[PDB]
DNA sequence: GGGTTGGGGTTGGG
RNA sequence: CCCGCUUAAUUCAUUCAGAUCUGUAAUAGAACUGUCAUUCAACCCCAAAAAUCUAGUGCUGAUAUAACCUUCACCAAUUAGGUUCAAAUAAGUGGUAAUGCGGGACAAAAGACUAUCGACAUUUGAUACACUAUUUAUCAAUGGAUGUCUUAUUUU
């Protein structure tokens, strides 16, 4: 009954999978994880990647040490330029010398379809990993119950 | 010339605008786009869409959204979730369509309110058009675009970008108000004359007290210093004392003292109270008239407010000339009508700073910024006359005196001494309370409708040889959780009337409600009298006594319980709608906006939830046009609901429980409902219909059963009866009597006005008094029964004229207030009746040259007050028309303008678009010439025009005559070049025109349009 | 928003259609003949369907739905309902603007249905036509509410909360007494 | 040490609480989508005047201290407060939102900000207001909530206020669903 | 478009792996200062020190006080470096709570969302 | 009497005339300077022979309408007090500011020493600005409030600029300054004698 | 600790 | 017409409410006190017009059968007599104001002025200070300005 959910890149693979080997469900472009949800929490480390001829889709990535996801990143139409959020990526990555970190990303996926990215903030502090371990374990767990 | 058609499109009257680089329809855009080709095949309907869908933006966008071949477009989204991210893309801006009813929290969008626009977003065709467009530009297109899409022949409704009212939207020092408007309505009486008890004279019996009562005037920023501020206390304490040496009884005695017969009044009102049985109707007639004579002249109450002010105010405080100019302005202040107001720098423009003595200046500003000093000391010069009048001028006038306007005397203002208003009081007590009022007590009233409604007021209006009681609900109980006022708890059922108003036009019974169905109803009537072929006519004008007061209650709530007009649950819509004025389309300084072509009106409806033919709840609003220009409507968010038995509750309740107030006495009315409450007026004529339509049935059946042409209409309580058939109004006038006389009601002062003479004794109507006039007079309109023409009526002389005008002119925007004022003086009432099919040629003129005649006497008092400003001292006017004759170059151009505009509206109204522009260009210059020559005529006697103004304005005839004549000889030519083929009116226009030889001169029509 | 519906006052439109429906089912089966009182008292078939007038038209907020059983939720502020509808060409005639959930709806036409099972008659509501008005994405959380698939004990629950629940609850139960006596 | 609610037990404890009663809880989460489309500011004395008499020309004068004052600017904001399990929308007062404007702007003073605000609405530059409420989307903090169940216009309802805003820091509040989720797996 | 699994796991368990790709997380240590870089578990109460090869302790980030590595166990206190990221880290790690989620992640019950089978 | 009325009426006429009123002007100029010329008869009340031949002043001003009304020369109407014709009948101390800064304005000076606020004259040349008083006295009353004495410094603020003044010029300078003074009257003078030589 | 939308302007019919 | 000064005295009346006194058939007489008001006052229905008015004209060639001008209070409607793109002398009503006292020769085309003034006086500009219908200062340019006397007798 809660659309925003918690969830890592292995459960995200997971359920892509489980959802495209048995399409026998509902026609909508919800998800099924003990209810329907549209939007996800993930932390996990961002880096760029360099796809040709594709100008209003970015493509980025996520690995975790569970897996690996791809992420879009669209871009406004009636002028060229990035988002605030990732712009501040950018230069931070500039400054730094090159160094890719953690982000806490909250991004929204739909079947049939690629998975956006809408914003995103550097995390520099190492406890947001067993914060965010621990949440998703918690509300999995409230999920399940509350299923039942 | 630029002239108003009565055919537009949207698309046409956009691109005149000048912020809208880019207007087009959605089909050639998706052409220009190449989104589409012309040789895909589409659905007839998607088609019309597509074609009839106006869209527009700030800037050209059709490169931006130029098919590119990247990647094609496949939807697999919905409409709401492309909708979803459009309104998430928009962020934190609050103003669009598509946002109404809606918010937004982080990358979620919750729908909270009712929006009836979101049918057409959400409707199959925008589905259609989202699969063309794509998702990435659905999203910006949403945005970037203005989408008006056409729900009627010529309505639009906006879906979607900008709302349109977003575009119809360092101090300075600004002086305060005198409260003039308290002078009027004042009831209470006290054993002294002086002032109320809580005014500042009478709280004091040192300093401090008067300092204490007046620290509103002590603690002023435009003090310099606490100098000042100690020369004020001052002064203030020296008025305070020098007021209680004023024997006001001696003041009352010289100026304005009581009838040397006030004993034998005041003796015949106590014998007339104290009496049981009923008085005799003549004795009290007299008696109130002669009440009502002894009204104070202006003179001198002035005089009474001289004394008082010069023996309580230092000649200092002011200065010895700006005293003396404060004396001679107390007259004019004295003599304003009801609705008409003084203005603070009416006294400062003509005083002088530097006549005050006391003023002192921290700074030595006197001799090197002179500019500054007389600016700071004009700003306490200003406050202190607001001190003066405030406080001492205006309490005595509404302490000493009653201070109202009559009936027929307009806007007149009148003054009463407080023992005669008294004594007027205690006789229209006695008067009411036989009738329709009792004397109640709280304990009977239940605590529900105590506590849940407001109560109202008793006003008496003087009139001859009676009174004319006025109740209002403004007052809201502060306890009891009251926020509103009567009328505001009944605003919805107001609508839920104002909706079976609609039903009673045609359909139970008589009833007219405004000009445009009359004149629909006569202009019917006349085309079927022209069909019969011209017989003689016959009518009759008679109403009903005291409407309000003849209702009886358990009929009216019968009335409502078992009439079907009136459904159980309504909803209510808000919505804004955008309509064409009078104003002609330039043809292509610059900044041209919608405010300059469009009016923004709020408006509400009530609406059923059935399955009605008007589909309401498809588009929103329910407009009338009279024409074919397209008009706008944006829908909003605010929804209510309203049920049958609310409204019957509220019935009920004015019915049964209806309390006044009157000089702290409870009343309560016995019968009828209140006049003054919203919803009185429909009720009325709904209670009224159902009895006429009872008793009227030969009518409906006589159209065909003998032939006879004939017309019944009521406005309010006014009947009028035109027939062909002196039988017809016979049987008419017994069926009324009839009427009446079963259900209780009486006609005015036994009055009837007829055509025809026939023996009242045969059908008992002996004691009407029956008068005989051959021409019809009906509510302020005059009917001719010969030609069956109809023209207003207008008062004769000056002074009659001026009763109902209020002057009131501001600095700041004196060329738009006066251009609007004559604008809507010329349009008042002609435009309603200026109709072709109504009148002849020779009818419009005659109506225009007495409209116009009437309309210069109505204008003439606010040139006569803008003379008295010298717009040669003001740069914003100097710079414009100089400085030599400012004042005469500004009236001749808002003139000039203004008749011009006026012309060219009458043509508008006069003639089709079809007709030849060369004849509406000759019934323009007439137009035009015609009432220069009424202007002219009236301003070539007066005195302040005598010169400069007069050659300019007869100039101006000249020309306007030189061209008639111009374009009269003109078109003999242009019609024998046999390149235009000559309808039914035009050929009536050139015989009009031929006829009265306009070639030549003006001699030969005049006599047939001055005739009075 | 919940002020306009509660201004709509469902409940005196279900207390006249119940009125009415009882007042025609009496006047109509007034022959009394005990062998065909006997044929119409069979399990698991309806005995009688009184559908509303026009004036009974109310409007309410989807908030869950159930095909498998035709079980249709309604809310209005306080109250909620828990409805059945006749098919789904009920809810494909209404243009459902994205989902029948979180919508709102006038229902033109609806009526009541009598069923006797377990020894005892049971009253049904049944919504016959629906038509969306716009969508309305807010949670309504009803402390109180009453069922109508479940009979008299679906009804007389949360009567002690709410005075016009125990009027349609007392109305109910004499509907039901006044059944029985008659037809049994 | 304090006592930590998810919104989730809020809202079931807003609802089922009687006309009158108050309650307070503490909230790990992030604000969101400030609300400009009312007015955002109102005018008080120094005094705490409960009427102040509107006049023209920025012209004013209190009843509770009868005195010409200098016109004293409130800023009230509403926004939502959300968590990962649930969403409510609050009212911020004038000293918190103060906070919240100093912290995404340090140049701006504690009490101008609502001066400074009225300033950029008033001259004409509301994009500038945009960008900085914009920035404010998903920031964390913590938060006392309190809800109030009280009758307006005869008509119940709920209202959500925020009394305090602290700085975010992640140790406790990962102790707390440590402790949460062992309480779990025990049970 | 590629799959790598790298478990999480805690200083003990690094002897019962015996090589495998993996991920581990520690402070830096500075105290030694080997050629080498070398990071510390725990709270320093109990010496815990783990040396990796392949990254120089120089070449990072002078503001950089916190990491952690990806790659095999190339031996008992020794760690291969594939991929390292750089913590800027203004507050104490806690790893009590580090500890219980990893031993809450390795049990029976949630095992079935960290990892495959 | 009439009599009396008829000779008094005769006496007006003769002090009325044209050719009597055009050798004395007397009476002409209160003709001139009458509004619409209509003479009120105050004129005619501060006259000797004419207030000895009447032998309340409103009968005495309806005893003259009375007597003139039947008269041509002279006019009569509304019983006015007023009269009027039915023709025509037309035809040591100075001190010098210093170290004022380059580019500074006359007016910003002026307006600086003029707070004051007695009358002198000032002449701004390249830093100095002679300004000279109309009395002695000026001078002695201004040096208390012109001199900063918490300062103790001859200082005038002028474009936001401490400038410095002396307050005694030399002698030979003030006897300079003054035959300066009279060049110019001189030069005034030769300037009007130009200007009448013109022509 | 907040809270329909208060006006502005004033002619002509009833 | 402008300017200076002055312009008068005892109650015409006393609602509503409270509280005293005296008389006696419900009538009345005497005296006293408090006092706008739910802190507001402000009738309603229908209909007409609506620029952010430095923005707008075929700026006007016309019909001596016409257009203007003249009247001792002002103002506005009612009659005669003249003149020709602008000019001077008239005859009956309605309505509104009307204290006393003192003053009202520069009319003017000029002359002698070497009395007066970079501190005189305009004129157009500029620069400051002001602007809701400000009564100014400085600068630049420039030429006239102020005052007295002469073409003059209170039957004025
Ligand atoms: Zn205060």
């Amino acid at each position: 009954p809660q659309i925003t959910v918690p969830l890592n890149c292995f459960m995200i693979n997971q359920i892509v999978k489980a959802a495209k080997e048995n399409p026998q469900a509902h026609s909508g472009n919800h998800y099924e994880w003990y209810g329907a949800f549209e939007n996800a929490i993930i932390t996990a480390k961002f880096e760029f990647l360099q796809s040709i001829n594709d100008s209003p889709k970015i493509m980025g990535k996520l690995s975790d040490s569970t897996g690996c996801i791809e992420v879009v990143i669209q871009k406004s139409k009636m002028s060229d330029e990035l988002p605030e959020f990732v712009q501040a990526y950018e230069i931070e990555l500039q400054n730094n010398g090159n160094r890719h970190k953690y982000v806490r990303a909250m991004l929204k996926m739909r079947k049939n379809a690629q998975i956006q990215l809408l914003y995103f903030s550097i995390v520099n502090d190492a406890n947001e990993i067993s914060r965010h371990g621990l949440d998703l374990c918690l509300r999995y767990l409230q999920r399940k119950h509350g299923i039942e | 010339k630029q002239m108003l058609t009565r055919k537009e499109d949207l698309l046409t009257v956009l691109k005149q605008i000048s912020a809208l680089k880019y207007v087009s329809n959605l089909y050639e855009f998706l052409l220009a786009t190449e989104k589409i080709v012309q040789t895909s095949e589409l659905d007839t309907q998607f088609q019309e869409f597509l074609t009839t869908t106006i869209i527009a933006s700030e800037q050209n966008l059709v490169e931006n959204y130029k098919q590119k071949y990247n990647q094609p477009n496949f939807s697999q989204l919905t409409i709401k979730q492309v909708i979803d991210d459009s309104i998430i893309l928009l962020g934190n801006k609050q103003n669009y369509v598509q946002q109404i009813g809606t918010t937004t929290i982080g990358f979620y969008v919750e729908y909270e309110n009712i929006n009836l626009s979101r049918q057409t977003l959400y409707s199959s065709n925008f589905r259609n058009l989202l699969n063309i467009f794509g998702e990435e530009d659905f999203k910006y297109f949403l945005i970037d675009f203005l989408v008006f899409t056409k729900v009627e022949q010529n309505g639009y409704l906006q879906v979607a970008g900008v709302c349109l009212n977003q575009y119809f939207s360092e101090n300075q020092y600004i002086y305060p108000e005198i409260q003039r408007s308290q002078i009027f309505y004042c009831n209470h009486m006290g054993r002294e004359p002086g002032v109320f008890k809580s005014s500042f004279f009478n709280y004091s019996e040192p300093q401090t007290i008067i300092k204490k009562t007046l620290l509103k005037e002590y603690q002023s920023k435009n003090f310099s210093c606490q100098e000042e501020r100690d020369l004020f206390l001052e002064f203030t304490e020296k008025i305070v004392q020098n007021f209680h040496n004023i024997n006001f009884n001696y003041l009352l005695k010289k100026f304005c003292k009581l009838p040397e017969n006030y004993q034998s009044l005041k003796s015949q009102v106590k014998q007339i109270v104290q009496s049981e049985n009923k008085a005799n109707q003549q004795s009290c007639e007299n008696l109130f008239n002669s009440l009502y004579d002894t009204e104070i002249s202006y003179k001198q109450i002035t005089n009474f407010l001289r004394q008082i002010i010069q023996n309580c105010v230092p000649n200092q405080l002011l200065g010895k000339k700006n005293f003396k100019v404060f004396l001679e302005k107390l007259y004019e202040f004295v003599q304003m009508k009801r609705f008409e107001n003084q203005k603070v720098l009416d006294y400062i423009c003509f005083m002088d700073v530097f006549d005050v003595e006391w003023f002192v200046d921290l700074k030595n500003q006197k001799f090197t910024q002179k500019r500054k000093y007389i600016s700071d000391k004009r700003k306490i010069l200003g406050d202190l006359i607001v001190f003066i009048i405030n406080k001492i001028v205006i309490p005595v006038l509404r302490y000493n005196f009653y201070i109202t306007e009559k009936h027929k005397e307009g806007s007149q203002i009148f003054y009463y001494r407080k023992p005669i208003w008294k004594l007027v009081s205690k006789l229209t007590i006695v008067k009411l309370e036989e009738e329709n009022l009792e004397k109640v007590e709280e304990k009977l009233i239940p605590e529900d409708s105590f506590q849940k409604y407001p109560q109202g007021k008793l006003r008496i209006i003087p009139k001859k040889g009676s009174f004319r009681p006025i109740m209002t609900f403004l007052r809201k109980d502060k306890q009891k959780n009251i926020k509103l006022n009567l009328n505001q708890i009944l605003m919805d059922s107001q609508l839920v009337f104002r909706n079976l108003k609609d039903m009673l036009g045609q359909k139970i019974g008589y009833s007219v409600f405004d000009n445009k169905q009359i004149s629909e109803k006569f202009a019917q009537f006349i085309e079927k009298w022209k069909n019969k072929g011209r017989p003689q006519l016959y009518y009759v004008t008679l109403d009903i006594k005291k409407c309000y007061d003849s209702i009886d209650q358990m009929k009216l709530l019968n009335f409502f319980n078992q009439s079907d007009l009136i459904q159980d649950t309504y909803f209510i819509n808000k919505y804004l709608l955008f309509q064409r004025n009078k104003r002609p389309l330039l043809q292509i300084m610059d900044n041209i906006n919608f405010p300059y072509y469009f009016n923004l009106k709020e408006r509400q409806i009530a609406y059923s939830l059935y399955d009605d033919d008007d589909q309401i709840l498809q588009k929103g609003f329910k407009e009338i046009q009279s024409d074919d220009r397209p008009f706008i409507v944006i829908n909003q968010d605010k929804p209510r609901c309203i049920t049958k038995d609310i409204i019957h509750n509220h019935l009920k309740h004015i019915s049964q429980y209806n309390v006044i107030s009157f000089n702290k006495v409870k009343f309560r009315q016995k019968r009828g409902i209140p006049q003054g409450l919203n919803i009185s007026g429909v009720l009325c004529s709904f209670y009224f219909g159902k009895l006429e339509e009872e008793y009227t049935q030969f009518l409906k059946n006589a159209e065909q059963v003998n032939g006879s042409i004939n017309l019944l209409m009521r406005l309010t309580d006014d009947y009028l009866f035109i027939s062909d058939s002196q039988q017809n109004a016979l049987n008419l006038i017994v069926q009324l009597q009839n009427c009446a006389n079963n259900n209780g009601f009486m006609f005015n002062d036994q009055k009837i006005t007829t055509n025809f003479q026939f023996p009242q004794e045969d059908y008992n109507l002996e004691h009407f008094k029956i008068s005989v006039q051959n021409e019809c007079q009906w509510i302020g309109k005059s009917i001719d029964m010969n030609t069956l023409e109809i023209k207003s009526i207008q008062k004769q002389t000056q002074q009659e004229i001026n009763q109902t005008i209020n002057v009131a002119i501001s600095i700041k925007n004196l060329k738009s207030q006066l251009k609007n004022k004559l604008r809507s003086l010329f349009l008042n009432q002609l435009i309603d009746y200026f109709n072709p099919n109504i009148n002849s040629f020779e009818g419009l003129c005659r109506q225009l040259y007495h409209h116009s005649k009437a309309t210069v006497m109505k204008f003439y008092p606010f040139m006569t007050k803008l003379f008295q400003i010298d717009l040669k001292k003001s740069k914003q006017y100097s710079v414009q028309y100089g400085k030599e004759n400012t004042n005469e170059n500004f009236l001749k151009d808002i003139l000039y303008y203004t008749v011009e505009d006026v012309c060219k509206i009458l043509c508008y109204l006069q003639f089709e678009d079809e007709i030849n522009s060369n004849i509406k260009e000759i019934f323009k210059n007439l137009y035009s010439w015609i009432m220069w020559d009424i202007i002219v005529s009236y301003l070539k006697k007066k005195k302040q025009f005598k010169g400069y103004l007069n050659k300019l304005l007869q100039k101006i005839r000249k020309s306007r005559f030189f061209y008639l004549k111009e374009g009269c000889k003109s078109l003999q030519l242009i019609l024998s070049q046999q390149k235009y083929q000559l309808n039914k009116k035009e050929l009536e226009a050139i015989e009009f025109i031929d006829l009265n030889n306009l070639i030549q001169d003006i001699k030969t029509l005049i006599p047939k349009i001055s005739a009075k | 928003m919940k002020l306009l519906l509660q201004n709509q006052n469902i409940f005196q439109k279900l207390k006249n259609t119940l009125n009415g429906c009882i007042k025609k089912f009496y006047d109509t089966y007034q022959d009394l003949e005990q062998m065909q009182k006997f044929e119409m008292i069979v399990e698991d078939k309806l005995l009688f369907r009184y559908s509303c007038s026009q004036s009974e038209m109310f409007s309410a907020q989807i908030q869950a739905h159930y095909l498998e059983k035709r079980v249709l939720q309604l809310t209005d502020g306080n109250v909620k309902y828990i409805v059945n509808f006749r098919d789904k060409g009920v809810l494909d005639k209404a243009n459902f603007f994205d989902t029948p959930n979180n919508s709102l709806v006038i229902i033109r036409q609806w009526s009541y249905e009598i069923y006797y099972t377990k020894n005892t008659f049971q009253i049904n509501l049944v919504i016959d036509e629906m038509r969306c008005i716009d969508i309305i994405t807010t949670i309504f959380y009803c402390k109180l509410e009453l069922d109508f698939t479940q009979g008299i004990k679906g009804i007389s629950k949360s009567s002690s909360f709410s005075n016009q629940i125990y009027e349609y609850s007392a109305q109910y139960y004499k509907a039901i007494q006044l059944l029985k006596k008659l037809l049994i | 040490q304090r006592i930590y609610s998810s919104i989730e037990e809020i809202i079931q404890q807003a609802q089922a609480s009687e006309i009158g009663q108050k309650k307070e809880f503490y909230v790990y989460g992030n604000l969101v989508s400030i609300q400009m489309k009312n007015k955002l500011y109102y005018y008080r004395c120094t005094c705490q005047g409960k009427s102040v008499l509107k006049y023209h020309g920025d012209s004013f004068f209190c009843e509770s201290c009868q005195q010409f004052i200098n016109p004293q600017v409130h800023l009230m904001l509403r926004a939502f407060v959300q968590d990962s399990t649930g969403t409510i929308p609050v009212m911020i007062f004038d000293q918190q939102s103060s906070q919240l404007i100093n912290q995404i702007d340090p140049s701006i003073h504690v009490q101008e900000a609502g001066q400074y605000v009225k300033n950029c609405i008033e001259n004409g530059q509301e994009e500038i207001i945009r960008q900085l409420f914009s920035k404010l989307d998903f920031a964390r903090f913590i938060f006392e909530i309190q809800f109030e169940n009280k009758e307006f216009n005869n008509e119940q309802e709920i209202a959500y206020k925020v009394l305090k805003i602290e700085k975010e820091n992640i140790k406790e509040e990962s102790k707390y669903l440590l402790k949460k989720l062992e309480h779990l797996i025990n049970n | 478009q590629e799959q790598v699994m790298y478990p999480r796991i805690l200083f003990e368990q690094m002897a019962q792996f015996r090589g495998k790709k993996v991920t581990v997380v520690g402070n830096v240590c500075n105290e030694d200062q080997n050629d080498s870089l070398v990071i510390e578990f725990g709270p320093t109460g109990l010496n815990q020190h783990v040396v990796i090869d392949n990254y120089r302790r120089v070449d990072l980030n002078n503001t950089t006080k916190f990491v952690e590595i990806r790659g095999v166990v190339l031996n008992q206190n020794i760690v291969s470096c594939e991929e390292l990221t750089e913590f800027e880290q203004k507050d104490p790690f806690d790893f009590d709570t580090y500890s219980k989620l990893i031993h809450l992640s390795q049990s029976d019950k949630l095992s079935s969302l960290f990892t495959d089978q | 009497e009439l009599d009396i009325k008829e000779s008094l009426k005769l006496q007006m006429e003769y002090y009325f005339c044209d050719t009597n009123l055009t050798h004395d002007s007397y009476l002409r100029g209160i003709i001139s300077k009458s509004p619409k010329n209509c003479v009120d008869i105050k004129v005619f009340l501060k006259f000797n022979k004419i207030q000895q031949i009447l032998k309340s002043k409103k009968d005495l001003i309806h005893l003259i309408r009375d007597s003139l009304k039947e008269s041509k020369i002279l006019k009569v109407k509304m019983d006015s007090l007023k009269v009027k014709r039915r023709f025509p009948f037309n035809l040591n101390c100075l001190i010098k500011i210093i170290n004022i800064p380059q580019g500074t304005l006359k007016a910003e000076v002026v307006l600086a020493v003029r707070h004051l606020g007695y009358e002198f004259y000032c002449d701004y040349i390249d830093g100095q600005a002679m300004i000279r008083f109309q009395n002695s006295d000026e001078q002695r009353l201004a040096i208390q409030k012109l001199l900063n004495h918490n300062n103790n410094k001859l200082q005038i603020e002028i474009r936001g600029q401490i400038c410095d003044v002396i307050s005694t010029i030399p002698e030979d300078e003030e006897k300079n300054y003054w035959n300066y003074i009279k060049f110019k009257k001189n030069e005034f003078r030769k300037f009007f004698f130009m200007k009448k030589q013109q022509k």
